[PDB]
């Protein structure tokens, strides 16, 4: 990860992927929901 | 390419998807990322041209 670290510390989260199935759900507009 | 018809029964080469049927003027909402559709075991139900 890169940083604009101004001459004077920063908060993130990182997770690893696995493969395996899902289920989704779309709305009206083609967007996931759930 | 030539121009397209709406409300018709035509036959369509939407870039080599060829289909047949009539076209009409669709309320659904496409996002930007979106290319064509389907709506239920691959039959393209809408597509923007």
């Amino acid at each position: 990860t890169l940083l604009a670290l101004h001459r004077s510390a920063a908060a993130y989260y990182v997770g690893y992927l696995q493969p395996r199935t899902f289920l989704l759900k779309y709305n009206e507009n083609g967007t996931i929901t759930d | 390419s030539t121009n397209l018809v709406k409300n018709k029964c035509v036959n369509f080469n939407f870039n080599g998807l060829t289909g047949t049927g009539v076209l009409t003027e669709s309320n659904k909402k496409f996002l930007p990322f979106q290319q064509f559709g389907r709506d239920i075991a691959d039959t393209t139900d809408a597509v923007r041209d």
